[PDB]
């Protein structure tokens, strides 16, 4: 009567307990990898994070300059 | 009783001898234990024939859990999570089973030995060599692993002990 009336089968959180795991592992690896795609991207600097900004090319005047050697 | 198989827990013959009164004197053990019966044992048994027809009207069964078969920790990946935990709880529940087989062969020396009387030296031996290797090989099986043990820990220490057991093997053979 316990068992029935306040209780569940072992298969529930033996599959709740496998669904826990897999998501754990899941956010244990992906922090793994953006801990590397961090790094990859400081150290070299080709990816979208750490863009420093430069001069902007759009600022330059092409003109004849009163010299014509600029 | 058929409640509990006789050959798991076996148990002699139980040879007794038949009662030899040598003179005419009414010893008082029979007079007891006959009086002991007719008030003791005729209420209880009374008793006990009530609670059965009592039961015998509502019969009911529950069942004995039987437990699939799944990979070990031999065949899983390494960071498998799932397969891992599977393995896990598999090998917990041998552990359990390896436990309560230990403990039936504890038992099966204990009765030997309560049994047997002043000869439990000799007659015990067959149930003291049973319980010798049982006892050796859960030591070898579960011994030291700690209290974090686990299916990884059991692989290694097999591995650590064949890997010793190789050396030995290929150190004498070639002897
Ligand atoms: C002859 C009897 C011998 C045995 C007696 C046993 C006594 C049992 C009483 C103790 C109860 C406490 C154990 C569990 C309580 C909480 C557990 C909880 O999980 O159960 C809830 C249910 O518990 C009850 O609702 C609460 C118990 C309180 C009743 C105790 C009686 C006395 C309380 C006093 C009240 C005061 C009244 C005013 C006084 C003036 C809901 O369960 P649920 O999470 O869905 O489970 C889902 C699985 N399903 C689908 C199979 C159901």
């Amino acid at each position: 009567w316990i068992a029935r009336t306040f209780y569940d089968g072992p298969e529930k959180n033996y599959e709740k307990t496998m669904a826990i795991l897999q998501i754990e592992a899941e956010k244990a690896e992906l922090r793994l990898k953006e801990l590397e795609v961090r790094r990859l991207m400081r150290a070299r600097g080709d990816g979208p994070w750490y863009q420093y900004p430069t001069i902007d090319k759009a600022l330059i005047d092409h003109s004849p300059k009163t010299t014509p050697d600029n | 009783p058929d409640s509990w198989d006789k050959d798991v827990y076996p148990e002699p013959p139980r040879r007794t001898p038949a009662p030899a009164p040598q003179t005419s004197l009414p010893n008082p053990v029979t007079y007891l234990t006959k009086i002991f019966d007719l008030l003791v044992d005729r209420p209880v048994t009374l008793a006990r024939e009530f609670i059965e027809q009592q039961h015998a009207k509502n019969r009911y069964y529950y069942y004995h859990r039987e437990f699939r078969r799944v990979p070990d920790i031999t065949e899983c990946e390494e960071k498998d999570i799932l397969c891992m935990f599977e393995a896990e709880m598999q090998w917990r529940r041998d552990y359990k089973v390896d436990q309560e087989i230990v403990n039936i062969i504890q038992e099966r020396l204990k009765a030997c030995q309560q049994r047997e009387g002043e000869s439990y030296r000799q007659n015990c031996a067959k149930e003291l060599e049973q319980f010798t290797q049982v006892s050796k090989a859960f030591q070898d099986r579960y011994s030291d692993l700690g209290a974090h043990y686990s299916a990884r820990k059991c692989l290694a220490k097999q591995k650590q002990r064949m890997l010793a057991e190789r050396k030995a093997a290929k150190e004498a053979a070639a002897a």
